RNA sequence: CACCCUCGA
DNA sequence: TGCATCCGTGAGTCGAGGGTG
DNA sequence: TTGTGGGAGCTGTCACGGATGCA
């Protein structure tokens, strides 16, 4: 919690007696609590890097047709789009598995290219709002996965080679600034990770059909009335 | 994933790590989150066993499922599950991966009840084993590279 | 007994004498084969008499003989 | 003596017929040593009959104590005459 | 000010507002006063009896009353033991610490044997034991080694009660433990469904009803006390059986599985559990924890202290009332009880055993063991033929003294890297041990600092690793309870009148009290200017009160604060991590050749030094008769004489260099308690830890970068950072299976060039100078004949030279050591030495070094700011003043303000203001900013000596006026302006820097951490035999590990052939290392490698578990892992010329 | 469900259920169960030989008691006896209270040896102590290179060894290569100058705990210096983590072609510039030098 | 050999 | 035979110094 | 191989999943 009473004083007048030990409590917490965290953070990283051990480029190219659709642009009522902020985690170092129509008969981007920088702004430019890339998920490599599929490496900024192993790349990736997340958190990545059953359950819809909520004491009821005629 | 299918469970589940990632401000891009992920639903639940092998209930890779069928179709109800990333390493092929990982009387136990032979090839088998393991230089197109002058320099 | 060897005491173990050696390379092959396995090996004289198919008399002076001239030879004590 | 290059590593129930193959005999003293010698017990955890030779080329009673007399067993103390290194790969067993 | 309390005390200025109304306490009483109570010193006798306490019993004395009478079964006979007196000691303390002895004295007791049968008396006097004594210092002696004994944190006995929220239903189920001093446990709790179970000695939960009918309790004598509360009512509804013998037997079967039950066996059983003094006991402390949580009697009787059966039903009443929430209850007879639950980490309910107990506790077992020996002879030894010293058998008493004080954790090599670290060691206070909670126990929220922690518990002084919070350091002004609590003073206020009456008050009797604080205004009057004043209150709440209100005021500042967190200049101006940090820094400190007392500092640093111990003290005044480097002789003024012999560079537990120094001259007039010679960082009786240097905080060229430090050479030059190591080397000459060892100079196969610093023992001489592989000690080892090379045995053959074999295992000096050789002790077994079994010969060299200051030491300040030495460059190189004066240490600007160790830079600023020196402006007055705190501090000369009390001292406008008052130089010109900054020159290229620079005197440590100590390198050495990879540790000239996460590391590289190499030719592969050995030394390709043998050593372990496993050919053919018998004598016969 | 992925495994090639009951009991070789003697004549105790003490008592007195015809109860609590010690000597702990030996402590079972952080598999097999390797503190060095490092005369002498020793027969400093050996050891100043010649190009590899990414390991070329620290250059710092607070480093010496061609190639510290898990720059000018800027 | 104590990043 | 309980897993790396059984 | 005799230690950890044992 916090405490009603603050810290006033700053560390250039000198705290006071008191403010010091008040202060020392929560140091002391933190210390600790950083003591815990890089334990959790070394044992997920752990698990990560043998569950992803096996996954090493094995081809040059999946030669598969299906991708992820990225998000590149949102855009206003007005003609300014405002840029996508993941497009740096999402949209970079990939390659696209569809051409960018852009409305008209200009094909902005190749099928597989680095889709770098200059080729992200001129798709902005453009104004094409979405993409179509090659994912990792939906490769269809027999062992390991392909390096097109994949898009570049990060370190080389190149095409990533085939003997990376980029399972052990990331599950390094994913685990290395693992000591910095704070209380939802790091237990939070350790339960989707993990695939448990969450604390606080939130259903979603099991059909398209109209809702009918029903509202008594602390106890709601939702009743889904289906398209397709069932019950 | 019994709603909205496997390509959107993953998804959701890269949107979700990601989310907490950058709540944290860490950028950490996509693909590697993808990289693990693929990992959880590389296997599917039999509910009818048909005319293969397999128990019903028992988790097996989707690859192996398809191409036993393959095999039976010759001469069957799969449903992809999603598995967490222990029960994920603790299901692999090789009996030593999953022994020098996590629980190793059980599975020791288990793996010497099925007369487990392992094929031992893998990262952390060759790591045991002291071989080269089959990543980067020890892939095989790269350690057997032959090496020699050519002629117009050789008679230089 | 036998202490905690490196690899380096090892492989410099394996190596010869170079000095030792050289008196036994000097000594002639029928001197230098009585002495190996006489001295060196520990076999008894009828035993080395049978490994080199001539009688005891042979044996025993060639022995002798030998042990004199590697003794003569080395004269190297520490 | 290997190449590291086999295909196959594999696991099993080892049955008695198994463990009494791979032994080569059967310890029956808790005794592990002889403390005013420092050798150990005959029959004991740490015998030498079944397990093998402390000391490189020696036998127990010390009739044998050279190379030149190698792969032989000495008939009055029944240890085998080799190298010590066969003490870390030599089982035994105790039958119940 | 003056503070002369002390006599001799070098004059030390203080800016302290305030004034001390009570001193520091003795800070070594902590173990001195429990080990006098445990002996029963005229002392401790003294004390009690003035402090109070009528009723003096020592700790021994309480064991002989707890053990005495030994009646047997027959009560026939009887032992009783009485009068536990000490003979004088058996050697002194340096005497012991030179034969690897243990500081003892001996223990006799007087025996009282009667026999009822024949009526005779036979009294005796009975040798005990050797019983390990604590020195002056306050430290044990064992072995040779000194150690202290460390308190440790233990919860007092009684009764305690906790709120748990339910694991499903969310329901509060409120549980209760009672806890003796030892015997069984006793819980109570609540389950999700509503029944109340006991459960005694963890076994499964019975209903209480069970108990309460098996104490006699009818069902209508019990359903009226549990009357209100439905849930007891409930249980019996839900009861097995009903009865006072069935209930008993129950608990009788339940109590013992597998076993025939029977009524008898039941009734006695249960009354030996926790009615029978014998078998269970609580002590002191926990009867009045019970007595005072259930308020069961007022009048305090401590007789009659065993589970009294009205203190069980009180405490199930307290349970079923807690479960309602009452505040007032009262059980019949009981008064006005608050009902609530317990703090576990509270000071009340968490008191501390110190040393006395430990060692009583220790001893109570040893006596036990030794009376069911007593018990045992009495039955089988004839009548009248026994004294009381054939019954007695003083052997397990003694294995208990010794196994306690070797291998208890309570039992501590003493930190002796500077006096400060010993001196905390001994105030430390420890959470884990025997008793209390183990390490995989402690979680976050008995690390955390607890509001009871105030004045008691420092919280600064703890370690960062994995004892966070589970260590921590006694406060200045407190002291342990008789009961093992820990009290603390405070001044008693009447109406708003703050009196000179200190009371002590422990965590119990301080949140019954409004405590003020230390800084409140207060009038020459002695009362509160100010109308409301800033108090806390019973949980730590921190409130305006009136001052008509207040009870009690802090007896000073930093009265929560420790020794050493004490000594840290601008404490205030510091976070709580970088002051831990300078707390722990401090005491890693080395001494160095000269000390030099810190420009700026406490008040702390003249009493810490002179209470630590390694300073000399004189015990009665008088005039110096005497002084010479060896010792410092005193004639008092009575006619007696007294000597203090010196400690001259006297090796550490760590290697520091412990030197003393007399500080008085021949015919001065000394007074009692006076510093007569300085110890190893004292000077004039103040904490010396470190120099006062002329820091310039600006990045350097990058030198300084990212917590680096620029030193200047002259440090380098003139040795004012360059501190004496000592290290002592040991061999022994034992017994072998070949024969017997010798020590001699006679080494085959070495030239006499070698051995020229040897005698004729073999042993190298006094002074002479040894390098890295000289040999210290020559010795020869039977040579065993099987490893006899067939070279040797050939030449042994044929010279016949049978004479003499040895072989060289001659002790050496190790890698990366090298020094002047100080001393040579030596044990003979021909002389008679005590020596353990089969070792002839013993002989210790000692190496000193004088390690100057270098490029990787590590150096810190008071204020956490820590880093090494990047480079030292010379003396024109440095950046210097107006008048030349180079800086002497370079920090960069980038650390400072990020750590918030503000405290550095207020430091260095004083540094200056004392070093230079200062005089206020008289004209007209004293300024306002000069008005409320400085008196004698309106000038002051050149390299003054200052003290900043913390939570006092100069505040920031004094400073800032100081800053302006700087004297000049002796060109008259004044260096530092008034921001406390310099114009400096660049001493490289000449040009001034362009913006002036901060620059000062800081106060600058060398902490414990060279890179002589810590740089290491191996190519090839030592295996393990178990599993033949590399050894471990720098002292092994061991490897370095290549653990799991750098494997990843080099596959996520895709480095394939390095991990190869790594894990098979470098580790394991038994026979790739000696061939990667033998293909560099001929300059050949690398061959390849083969297979790991920890992998063999896996599959053989696999095999004991009995399972089959087996390595498969290409298709399932078995693969044989074995050697190849004669793949060594083709290169033999090869080389030997077959 | 369960039951039978037990039973249809028994089910196969022979492979009975009588395995999970045993009649012989392995005894593992003495080598892997030491004994080594302490001072005084007291000897350490290795766990394992006590377990297979307890058994092999227990067995003798079972068969005492099988043929002195004992009652049958007295034979069933021998029979209990054995059956728990040797569940001790294979898994202590597992079922009841742990066997306890000197201070109540749990005897190391044949199981412990692979369970665990500490047992063969996590601390002998997956990671491993190795040869020519050392480490020491650094300190910062701002001359040299992104691909330079410094490394102490003492701790360069030492890796190199072999190499320093094979030169110096080269020439002919050394007569022989045990001479060699002794000169190198007694630190003689000819080994110096053939020290520099053997270090050029020769690539060694700077690692700091934790290995938190592949960067927390990087090639150098070592550079020669005065002192006993080891020089890092200031970029990588934020690759490797690594403050001057007192941090030490690892130095890995590779010996084989292809160790030194991955070093050179793969681990080389100016070929690694950028983050593997963002792509962004890592050698970066990071605080100083920002300023400076 | 195993276990324990203290400490450093 | 339907769950609540109990039990059996897991919980950072590297390094330095000192002990004893 | 004979009047009597029953341990030392400790829960002061938290989260999770699935076989176990019971109502
Ligand atoms: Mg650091
Ligand atoms: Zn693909
Ligand atoms: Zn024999």
């Amino acid at each position: 919690e916090f405490i009603p009473r603050p810290v006033k004083s700053s560390f250039r007048e000198g705290l006071t007696v008191l403010e010091y030990f008040i202060n020392t409590h929560g140091a002391r917490k933190g210390l600790a609590d950083t003591a815990l965290r890089t334990a959790d953070s070394g044992y997920l990283t752990r698990r990560l890097v043998d569950v992803s051990q096996d996954v090493i480029v094995r081809e040059h190219d999946c030669q598969t047709e299906r991708g992820i659709v990225v998000e590149l642009a949102e855009r206003a009522p007005d003609g300014t789009l405002i840029r996508d902020p993941y497009i740096e985690t999402s949209a970079y170092a990939r390659t696209l598995g569809t051409d960018a129509v852009d409305e008209a008969g200009n094909v902005i981007v190749e099928r597989g290219q680095d889709l770098g920088d200059p080729e992200i702004d001129a798709l902005l430019a453009a104004g094409i709002t979405q993409v179509k890339v090659r994912s990792v998920l939906t490769c269809a490599t027999s062992t390991g996965v392909c390096a097109t599929c994949y898009g570049r490496s990060m370190a080389t900024g190149k095409l990533v080679d085939i003997g990376e192993a980029v399972g052990i790349v990331a599950a390094q990736s994913i685990g290395e600034p693992g000591t910095q997340l704070t209380m939802g958190g790091l237990p939070r990545v350790q339960e989707l990770f993990e695939a448990r059953v969450p604390r606080g359950k939130a259903p979603i819809a099991d059909v398209t059909g109209r809702v009918r909520l029903e509202d008594g004491e602390r106890f709601y009821k939702i009743t889904i009335v289906p398209d397709d005629g069932g019950e | 994933l019994r709603v909205q299918g496997p390509r959107e469970v993953q998804i959701h589940l890269v949107r979700e790590v990601q989310e907490v990632y950058r709540a944290q401000g860490v950028s950490i891009h996509d693909k590697h989150i993808e990289v693990i992920v693929r990992q959880m639903l590389r296997r599917v639940t039999i509910i009818d066993s048909g005319s293969t092998e397999f128990l019903p209930g028992s988790l097996i890779d989707r690859a192996e499922f398809e191409a036993e069928n393959r095999r039976v179709v010759a001469e069957a109800a799969g449903r992809p599950v999603l598995m967490g990333i222990t029960k994920a390493s603790l299901a692999t092929d090789s009996w030593l991966s999953a022994a020098s990982f996590q629980e190793t009387t059980r599975v020791l136990t288990d793996a010497a009840i099925n007369c487990r032979s392992d094929k031992l090839n893998g990262l952390k088998e060759n790591v045991i084993i002291g071989k080269l393991i089959p990543a980067g230089t020890g892939i095989n197109r790269y350690r057997n590279i032959a090496v020699q002058p050519t002629e117009e320099a050789r008679a230089a | 007994s036998t202490g905690l060897r490196s690899a380096e005491v090892e492989a410099l173990e394996a190596l010869p004498d170079t000095e030792i050696k050289e008196a036994l390379q000097a000594l002639p092959e029928e001197f230098r084969m009585a002495v190996y396995y006489a001295d060196v090996e520990g076999f008894p004289y009828k035993e080395i008499a049978e490994i080199m198919d001539t009688p005891i008399g042979t044996v025993m002076s060639r022995l002798h003989r030998g042990r004199r001239q590697l003794r003569g030879l080395l004269a190297d004590v520490a | 003596l290997d190449v590291n290059f086999f295909d196959e590593l594999r696991i099993g129930l080892a049955t008695a017929e198994d463990i009494r193959q791979w032994s080569y005999g059967e310890v029956k003293k808790p005794e592990t040593i002889n403390y005013r010698t420092l050798k150990p017990e005959k029959d004991g955890l740490f015998c030498e009959k079944i397990f093998g030779p402390t000391r490189d080329w020696e036998c127990y009673c010390g009739k044998y104590k050279r190379v030149r007399f190698k792969g032989i067993i000495c008939e009055r103390c029944g240890v085998e005459v080799t190298r010590a290194k066969v003490r870390r790969e030599r089982m035994g067993h105790i039958e119940l | 000010s003056s503070n002369n309390s002390v006599p001799g005390a070098p004059n030390r200025v203080s800016f302290a507002k305030l004034r001390e109304p009570l001193e520091v306490p003795g800070l070594l009483d902590v173990q001195t006063d429990s080990f006098e109570w445990l002996i029963g010193s005229p002392r401790w006798r003294e004390s009690a009896a003035e402090r109070g306490d009528v009723n003096p019993v020592g700790g021994l004395e309480e064991v002989l009353y707890e053990l005495s009478p030994i009646e047997d079964f027959s009560g026939s006979m009887s032992l009783s033991f009485s009068d536990p007196r000490f003979d004088d000691v058996k050697a002194p303390v340096d005497e012991c610490k030179d034969k690897d002895m243990t500081y003892a004295a001996p223990l006799f007791v007087t025996a009282e044997f009667i026999n009822n049968n024949t009526g005779e008396i036979k009294s005796q006097t009975v040798f005990m034991g050797d019983f390990p004594m604590m020195t002056e210092k306050g430290t044990f002696i064992i072995n040779g080694t000194e150690r202290v004994v460390v308190s440790q944190l233990v919860r007092s006995p009684g009764v305690y009660f906790d709120e748990t929220i339910d694991k499903s239903t969310d329901k509060t189920l409120h549980s209760v433990k009672v806890i003796p001093s030892r015997g069984a446990w006793l819980e109570f709790d609540v389950d999700k469904r509503d029944t109340v179970g006991v459960r005694i000695d963890r076994k499964r939960r019975q209903p209480v009803t069970v108990l309460l009918k098996a104490l006699g309790w009818t069902s209508e004598q019990i359903v009226e006390r549990f009357g209100f509360s439905e849930i007891m009512r409930s249980t019996l509804e839900k009861d097995n059986t009903v009865g006072t013998d069935e209930a008993l037997l129950d608990i009788y079967r339940k109590l013992r599985p597998g076993e025939p039950p029977t009524k008898e066996s039941a009734q006695t059983l249960l009354e030996n559990l926790f009615f029978k003094e014998k078998r269970y006991d609580l002590a002191r402390v926990g009867r009045y924890k019970v007595n005072k949580k259930l308020g069961l009697h007022v009048g305090e009787p401590i007789t009659s202290s065993t589970l009294t059966e009205e203190d069980v039903v009180a405490t199930i009443e307290y349970l079923v009332r807690l479960h309602e929430g009452q505040t007032t209850m009262t059980v019949p007879g009981g008064v006005e009880v608050p009902v609530e639950t317990d703090d576990i980490d509270h000071f009340g309910n968490r008191r501390l055993r110190t040393v006395g107990e430990l060692i009583q506790n220790q001893i109570r077992v040893g006596m036990s063991r030794m009376e069911r020996v007593v018990r045992e002879r009495m039955t089988t030894q004839d009548v009248e033929a026994i004294t009381p010293q054939t019954l007695i058998n003083i052997r397990p008493v003694v294995a208990a003294i010794k196994e306690f004080f070797g291998t208890s954790q309570l039992s501590q090599f003493m930190d002796q890297n500077n006096p400060l670290s010993g001196l905390t060691h001994k105030r430390r206070l420890s959470a884990l041990g025997p008793g209390g909670l183990s390490r995989e126990r402690a979680g976050l929220e008995v690390r955390d600092v607890h509001p009871s922690h105030y004045g008691r518990m420092c919280p600064i002084e703890t370690p960062e690793g994995p004892n966070i919070g589970l260590i921590g350091s006694l406060s200045v002004y407190a002291r342990v309870n008789p009961f093992g609590f820990i009290e603390t003073p405070y001044r008693k206020v009447v109406d708003g009148v703050v009196s000179d009456e200190i009371v002590y008050l422990t965590a119990d009797e301080e949140d019954r009290h409004v405590v003020a604080q230390a800084n409140s205004p207060i009038d020459a009057d002695g009362r509160f200017v100010e109308p409301r004043v800033l108090v806390r209150r019973k949980a730590g709440e921190v409130e305006y009160v009136p001052s008509s209100e207040v009870d009690y005021m802090d007896v000073s500042p930093r009265q929560m604060v420790s020794v050493a967190t004490a000594m840290i200049p601008f404490l205030e101006h510091d976070d709580a991590n970088r002051a831990l940090m300078g707390a722990n820094m401090q005491r890693q400190a080395v001494p160095l050749v000269r000390s030099e007392a810190p420009l700026v500092g406490t008040g702390m640093e003249l009493r810490a030094a002179i209470d630590a111990g390694d300073v000399v003290v004189a015990e009665e005044s008088g005039v110096i008769e005497e002084v010479s480097a060896d010792y410092i002789t005193v004639m008092h003024d009575n006619g007696t004489r007294r000597t203090y012999r010196m400690r001259k560079f006297a090796r550490s537990n760590h290697g520091t260099c412990a030197n003393q120094c007399p500080i008085v001259d021949a015919g001065d007039r000394v007074e009692a308690g006076q510093v007569i010679a300085d110890g190893p960082c004292t000077d004039d009786g103040e904490m010396a830890l470190g120099k006062n240097l002329l820091v310039a905080i600006m990045p350097w060229e990058g030198h300084n970068y990212e917590d680096a430090i620029i030193l200047s050479n002259r440090l380098v030059e003139e040795d004012v950072l360059t501190s004496i190591h000592i290290e002592e080397h040991e061999i022994d000459a034992r017994d072998t299976k070949l024969g017997a060892e010798e020590i001699t100079r006679d080494i085959p196969n070495i030239s006499d060039e070698v051995l020229a610093d040897l005698d004729e023992r073999g042993i190298v001489r006094i002074g002479a100078e040894v390098r890295d592989g000289d040999i210290l000690v020559g010795k020869v080892t039977p040579k065993g004949e099987t490893e006899l090379t067939p070279e040797e045995r050939l030449l042994r053959a044929i010279f016949g030279e049978k004479a003499r074999e040895v072989r060289d295992t001659s002790l050496k000096v190790p890698h990366g050591e090298s020094g002047k050789v100080i001393g040579i002790r030596v044990f003979s077994r021909e002389d008679e030495d005590e020596l353990p079994a089969g070792v002839n010969e013993l002989v210790r060299v000692y190496v000193a070094q004088k390690r100057k200051i270098s490029d990787g030491d590590k150096l810190a300040g008071r204020h956490g700011n820590k880093g090494v030495i990047g480079k030292i460059l010379p003396v024109e190189d440095m950046p210097f003043l107006a008048d030349g004066t180079p800086v002497d240490i370079i920090l960069n600007t980038h650390g400072v303000p990020r750590r918030m160790n503000i405290g550095q830079i207020l430091e260095t600023h004083l540094g200056w203001c004392a070093h230079s020196g200062w005089k206020v402006d008289a004209a007209k007055g004293v300024p306002d900013w000069a008005a409320r705190l400085p008196d004698e501090l309106l000038e002051a000369q050149p390299n003054a000596i200052v003290s900043t009390p913390v939570f006092d001292g100069a505040q920031e406008a004094e400073l800032q006026g100081l800053l302006s008052c700087t004297l000049p130089n002796r060109d008259g010109d004044v260096l530092v302006d008034a921001d406390g900054k310099a114009m400096l020159f660049d001493g490289r290229s000449g040009e001034p820097f362009p913006y002036p620079v901060t620059v000062g005197y800081m106060y600058i440590m060398k902490l414990h951490h060279l890179v002589d100590d810590k740089i290491h390198a191996r190519s090839t050495g030592p295996y393990s035999m178990i599993t033949q990879q590399p050894l471990g540790g720098k002292a092994q000239f061991g490897g370095q590990r290549f653990g799991e996460m750098e494997c990843w590391a080099m596959q996520a590289y895709g480095a394939a052939y390095t991990l190869q190499e790594l894990l098979t030719i470098k580790s394991d592969d038994t026979v790739g290392r000696v061939k990667v050995y033998e293909a560099i030394v001929k300059g050949e390709n690398i061959p390849e490698p083969g297979i790991p043998e920890s992998f063999k050593v896996l599959l053989k372990e696999l095999q004991s578990l009995c399972l089959n496993v087996e390595v498969l050919s290409s298709d399932g053919a078995a693969i044989e892992l074995r050697e190849g018998e004669d793949e060594d004598l083709e290169r033999a016969a090869a080389n030997l010329g077959i | 469900l369960k039951r039978l992925k037990v039973v249809a495994a028994f089910q196969q090639s022979g492979n009975s259920p009588m395995g999970m009951v045993l009649d012989a009991v392995p005894v593992i070789p003495p080598e892997l169960r030491p004994m080594v003697q302490l001072d005084g004549g007291r000897f350490a105790t290795s766990d394992l030989n006590d377990l297979y003490r307890r058994v092999i008592n227990r067995n003798n007195r079972l068969k005492r008691l099988i043929d002195l015809g004992a009652p049958e109860i007295i034979v069933n609590n021998e029979k209990r006896m054995l059956q728990e010690s040797v569940d001790a000597l294979f898994d202590n702990g597992r079922r009841g209270r742990p066997v306890t030996g000197p201070g109540n402590r749990p005897l190391k079972s044949l199981s412990d040896l692979l369970k665990g952080k500490q047992g063969r598999f996590r601390q002998n097999l997956l990671g491993k102590r190795v040869d020519y390797s050392g480490r020491s503190v650094i300190v910062v060095g701002p001359q040299l290179k992104l691909h330079q490092c410094g490394l102490p005369k003492l701790m360069a002498l030492e890796l190199f060894k072999p190499f320093v020793m094979k030169r110096l027969v080269d020439l002919n400093h050394a007569q022989n290569i045990k001479s060699a050996k002794r000169m190198v050891e007694r630190q003689r100043p000819q080994v110096w100058d053939v020290l520099e010649e053997v270090i050029a190009e020769h690539p060694v590899l700077l690692n700091r705990a934790p290995t938190l990414h592949r960067l927390g390991i990087q090639a150098f070329e070592p550079m020669l210096v005065e002192g006993k620290a080891i020089q890092l250059h200031p970029l990588v710092c934020e690759a490797f983590n690594a403050d001057f607070d007192g941090d030490q480093m690892a130095v890995h010496l590779p010996l084989s072609a292809e160790a030194q061609a991955e070093a050179r190639i793969l681990m080389l510290s100016s070929n690694n510039i950028l983050s593997p898990a963002s792509g962004r720059p890592l050698a970066m000018p990071r605080l100083d030098m920002v300023t400076g800027l």
